[PDB]
RNA sequence: AACCUGGUUGAUCUUGCCAGUAGUCAUAUGCUUGUCUCAAAGAUUAAGCCAUGCAAGUGAAAGUAUAUAUAUAUAUAUGUAGAAACUGCGAACGGCUCAUUAAAACAGUUAUAGUCUACUUGACAUUUAUAAGGAUAACUACGGAAAAGCUGUAGCUAAUACUUGCAUUAUCCUUUUGGAUAAGUAUUUGUUAGAAGGAAUUAUAACAAAGAAGUAACACGUAAAGUGUGUAUCAAUCGAGUUUCUGACCUAUCAGCUUUUGAUGUUAGGGUAUUGGCCUAACAUGGCUAUGACGGGUAACGGGGAAUUAGAGUUCGAUUCCGGAGAGGGAGCCUGAGAAAUAGCUACCACAUCUAAGGAAGGCAGCAGGCGCGUAAAUUACCCAAUUCUAAAGAAGAGAGGUAGUGACAAGAAAUAACAAUGCAAGGUUUGUAUUGGAAUGGUGGGAAUUUAAAACCUUCCCAGAGUAACAAUUGGAGGGCAAGUCUGGUGCCAGCAGCCGCGGUAAUUCCAGCUCCAAUAGCGUAUAUUAAAAUUGUUGCAGUUAAAACGCUCGUAGUUGAAUUUCAAAGAAUCAUUCUUUUUAAAAUCCGAUUUUGUUACUUUGAGUAAAUUAGAGUGUUCAAAGCAAACAGUUAAAGCAUUGUGUUUGAAUACUAUAGCAUGGAAUAACAAAAUUGAACAAGCU
RNA sequence: CCGCCCGUCGCUCCUACCGAUUGAAAGAUAUGAUGAAUUGUUUGGACAAGAAAAAUUUUUUCUGGAAAAACCGUAAAUCCUAUCUUUUAAAGGAAGGAGAAGUCGUAACAAGGUUUCCGUAGGUGAACCUGCGGAAGGAUCAU
RNA sequence: AAUAGAUCCGUAACUUCGGGAAAAGGAUUGGCUCUGAGGACAUUAAUGUUAACUCAGAACUGAAACGGACAAGGGGA
């Protein structure tokens, strides 16, 4: 037959998964869920190859059996569960909270997060639908459906979704001064203020983003994520703060120690 | 199926197999560096051609080209770390002038012979094979070991070697001597 | 059953590999006669059920000028734009012309307006005699081989005039 | 490393090829082979045939248990398990192979506003009830058949198997509150209104008809109310089917193809999940083609890639990954979300098994293995420990996969000594060199630590354990090309050698041998193919008077190529003498003297998307290297950092390339096309 | 130049060609004929369940329904015919190449003893000869 | 003796290019019920009256038969 493929070859795995060639012939195919396979990482990899808590898949299963790891404050027990771009995974045993982010290089890194920030996740809206009764519902990057959004929320906006109540608290627009983070581009993981946008009739829309050091980089509209206004980010960025350094000064300031 | 373990050649055959002058200079080099076979200097030329091609390509680029100020500095620092370049070097042109003896100077047997230890280059080779020498905290028995500028300071006899403070001498001769002494006494 | 085994744009024939897949499919047609209502069920792709009607006698028919739909019984299929063996063998297809019992529509008109929303429209004269005979002309609008029922709408105006000329400087 | 050399002649200079030369992740084969690491392996021919064994199953809270066993206070209420069986999910993934396939598949680039989509995730629902019905497996007993995943009759019983079936919400008025009004999820038809997209016959809403399927008659228990299973719709996700543009080898001794029999299009319908000549009916005569249609060939699966490369190029790509296809050859079909499935079924053809002769049963291009074919390719081994998949999802399986065996396919490191004294030679008491004679050390044998699923291997430690270190290195040559003998015997145009030129008839530098020497070296030859050499395929970059080669001549279409000309210029800051940066200078619309756009394309510049493996390349002492993607740092056991007492810390897994086509983008040059007169405008005023 | 050298005819071997034989074989297409299996529809119609009465039995009806059959459709397979592709037999015929001191002549290279050569045509044992028109690659760069 | 009419399809070697050729070799044909196409004539772009048998297609039907008798080539090397 020709049904859905259910295996993932090790070399065919996404690059940011960052697995070794000789470490077996297969990679864990993420179960279908809230995030795309390419745009996410299974929690098996998250806490075997990143947190190093478990050194085999079986120990990953042993961890997951105890309802101790919660993705967005709800217990998850699927080994190949897609965690996705930004969300709060809380481990109760060590009482630690990680918000998943990108880095300037473009891999998925857990970021240590305090309790007050761990109940406060960001969701980039992707679609605005209206169902029966003229009730509007937002489809977010998280694969989440939020009914009864404010009318002022637009298609590309980003809402602060509270983890417990699942309700939006406030939304951020996509003006030319809005802080943004690139999610899949050549400049994945970069953070900037959106210098400008341009609308292409019937084709991809490009936006040019200004860095902290006045560095302009362009990207497609489909893979940007508003993370705040001009004032400041609404989350805590990793140690590079989303500032991608050039290949020269990166070596230069790595050398000095 | 097929393993994903990469592997590659290290030497290129010379072509024109019976060039008199090339054969004579190869014999000069292998005899005076005490190496074992014509494959070794061919690996050395293969390596040297690699750095030479890198340097030529870099020098084709214009100055202030980020490719240049990255690859050229990486190559320069690598060369000065392996010891093929002195502090008086600053440019890639000086890299281009690297020669076969300047690359053969960094072999482990060459270095131990220069530092002493062995009074012959072949003696150095055989000692390295008999694992009597250490590059500091680690013992290597590969004569083609290339030392860096931070290693020659701590090349010395291996601690487990008889010349490094281990078991003194021929246990057979010592046992025979002690047995004869005990029988006579 | 679809998409291959035929000449290219240029007229050359294509050597065939990739024998028939299930998703090409192509089930046999449903020559829907008119008679006692009977419908079979066909399990299409993805377990979506389709209703293959074999015989129908009634259906929902609409008064489009008034925009009101009433269920009624069809009498006889008298024209179809496609091959005209379908009318002779009395099959129901998407847009064939049929005859409809007009009594439900006349009764509805009486009970709503009286006299033998968007009210007081003055109708048209040419449909009056067709009503008075008792049987009216309608065009099917559903796909009986797909939805399992034969719905339609009364044809009037120049469309009715066109079909009237096409059916009966005439034979 | 952007390379040449022998051979036509008496001798010369050419053209020109033959031969030599080197590489091949390129096969075979010959000789030889002491270590370790790494690891290709029945593709080539026979997608030929297969004995045997295995390769997909699944129950740890959670469908169904009087098969049965057990344990708690006393025949009671709880449990613990549980063969079989029904039910559920999976078996459509994986693995193998490359026969078919030449605008097909594939690749980049789109569309799906033309669709389907199980698991999983988020939202969320409409026209007897202190809980409804029969009917069946397992099992019981009677049986049949030589045989099989064969099953007959009678009797019960369950289920999350199969099937029926039980409040409420919203809206309008006086105006917290009282009255009044209305009630189908998808889907289909008809009539209308109409947050987003680029564009809607979109979302959605109103009216008139139909209308599925559902909304729990189900099982376990979490805060010092949860979960599981199941369910309508929408959305996400894992995917899929179609789809746009562009891109392929040889052949014209294939020039016209297609069109009754769908060829090209229109209309209507049928069919499909959806669009579509996909099919039907009517109609029209179209559609492709020297820019190579239609055919033929391919010892053709495509690509990522490989060899060779100075730059171009040439050749290869069955084979780690992706896509496609197939399961002896065809066709057909059931279940299912998903199959035209093949360790699923049905039939035919070719094979072929058992048979009591009545009848049954089959598909190794899965893993081993066998026959055959051949120049050409391994064990009927071990294990689920790692990677990962399936399940009722710790706990079971998995010839997937991993481990070992065979393995000179390739690739990397690297033994076969080293040292001191005399004697000898060379030199002004320095090197080389047959004697002695003590050190060093592996190979090897044994034990162990360790490793490992177990074992083996590596590493490490301890015993033994080298002088002809018998613990002995070979392969091919010694006329030239081409490094190395006119040394010695045999043969004597014979035998033979010789890639080519040539040698061999008594001095054979070439045969057969010995010695010596040369080259490479645990490797070295041979055959075939391929690349460079080959500027002997020539775009870069050949040649055509006489070496091969200007059509007999002219016209001529396609093709290729095409004179000049339209905005020139001027002025200012910064290194060294110069170089480099900035401003305005016609006209028309925008801003109350100032605010600002001024063909198309090629081409070129920048970006976005750029799967990995491979490649280039940054970092990193795997003892080096091939590698790999890791790792590094203080610490005879504690300072320091931070936390208001404990918690290791610092990291890296970069970057580039990813067509020529497609998207966006700055553009002055060079190229085209557009507009431009037997005319074509613009403005102002009046008129409609 | 006692140089070189050409062709026929003899002999041997190898390669390839033509070839009667309505030659042969193996495939591949196309048409036609027959046509298994089967989707769908229809016809059935073993029965299995319901509804009425008499106080074990009967009629009728309602669905659900197995064999079997027919018809469109999908269509394996076999056969006939035709064409094409590849391989291959063959009396005889006619080439080419190689071998050896074979036979016959002297064609070319010297003005090669008739200058050589081209195109065409005829003839002859062979090289070759001759006619017509050309060329110098001539034996003439020239009253 | 074998078909032999007509319609549709297909047709080789050879050739004086005209033929060969009805080459060879296939399929169909009845009856019935229908459907489509092919003309002429007058009035104020549209409505009526009327004729010929000739082709094409579809259902149904029968002991698969239909140029039903009559009539009427055997081909090929």
């Amino acid at each position: 037959g020709k049904g859905i493929k259910k295996h993932l070859k090790r070399v065919n795995a996404p690059s940011h998964w960052m697995l070794n060639k000789m470490g077996g012939q297969y990679a864990p195919k993420t179960s279908s869920g809230p995030h795309k396979l390419l745009e996410s990482i299974p929690l098996v990899i998250l806490l075997r190859n990143r947190l190093k808590y478990a050194l085999t898949f079986d120990e990953v299963k042993m961890i997951l059996i105890q309802k101790i790891v919660k993705v967005d404050n709800k217990v998850r027990t699927d080994c190949t569960f897609p965690v996705g771009l930004m969300d709060v995974i809380h481990i109760t045993k060590s009482n630690e909270y990680f918000r998943l982010l990108y880095d300037i290089k473009g891999r998925f890194v857990p970021h240590r997060i305090t309790n007050e920030e761990s109940k406060y996740k960001l969701c980039k809206v992707k679609k605005i639908l209206l169902r029966k009764g003229r009730l509007s519902i937002a489809v977010t990057h998280d694969g989440r459906s939020i009914p009864y959004i404010h009318p002022d929320v637009k298609v590309n906006d980003t809402v602060r979704l509270d983890l417990e109540t699942g309700k939006v608290l406030e939304h951020l627009k996509f003006q030319v001064g809005s802080l943004v983070m690139v999610t899949a581009g050549h400049s994945v993981g970069r953070v900037g203020v959106i210098s400008s946008i341009d609308k292409n009739m019937g084709t991809y829309d490009i936006i040019h983003v200004k860095d902290s050091r006045n560095k302009v980089f362009a990207t497609r509209l489909s893979n940007v994520f508003v993370i705040g206004d001009n004032t400041k980010p609404y989350i805590s960025l990793p140690r590079e703060k989303g500032i991608k350094l050039d290949i020269i000064e990166e070596r230069r300031n790595r050398l000095k120690a | 199926p097929k393993s994903y373990r990469n592997y590659s050649k290290t030497a290129r055959n010379p072509k024109r197999p019976f060039e008199k002058e090339r054969l004579d200079q190869e014999l000069k080099l292998i005899g005076e560096y005490g190496l074992k076979n014509k494959r070794e200097i061919w690996r050395v030329q293969y390596l040297l051609a690699k750095i030479r091609s890198a340097a030529r390509y870099l020098l084709t680029l214009d100055e202030k080209s980020s490719k240049r100020i990255f690859q050229g500095e990486a190559l320069l620092r690598r060369m000065v770390r392996q010891g093929l370049l002195g502090e008086n070097e600053e440019k890639l042109d000086y890299v281009l002038g690297l020669t076969l003896p300047k690359l053969l100077e960094r072999r482990l047997q060459t270095k131990v012979f220069k530092l002493g230890l062995a009074k012959s280059v072949h003696h150095a080779r055989v000692l390295i094979r008999q694992r009597h020498i250490r590059v500091g905290k680690q013992m290597v028995d590969i004569p083609s070991f290339l030392v860096r500028v931070d290693s020659e300071k701590h090349i010395d006899f291996a601690t487990t070697s008889p010349f490094g403070g281990a078991r003194p001498g021929r246990v057979k001769r010592k046992s025979l001597k002690k047995q004869k002494e005990k029988t006579e006494a | 059953r679809d998409g291959r085994h035929k000449l290219r744009l240029t007229g050359g024939k294509k050597k065939i590999h990739k024998k028939k897949r299930k998703y090409e499919l192509g089930r046999p047609p449903s020559n829907t006669k008119l008679g006692s209502r009977q419908v079979h069920v066909v399990r299409g792709r993805g377990r979506n059920y389709k209703y293959r009607a074999i015989k129908l006698d009634s259906g929902s028919f609409s008064w489009p000028t008034f925009g009101i739909s009433k269920n009624t019984r069809i009498i006889d299929v008298v024209y179809n734009a496609s091959n005209n063996e379908l009318v002779r063998t009395k099959t129901l297809v998407k847009n064939c012309i049929v005859v409809i019992d007009s009594h439900p529509f006349t009764t509805w008109y009486e009970n709503t307006f009286g006299t033998t929303i968007g009210k007081s429209k003055n109708i048209d004269p040419l449909l009056l005699e067709q009503f008075k005979q008792g049987r009216v002309l309608a065009c099917i609008s559903s796909r009986p081989g797909q939805c399992g029922k034969a719905d339609g709408y009364i044809i009037e105006g120049d469309e009715l005039l066109f079909y009237k000329r096409k059916m009966d400087k005439r034979n």
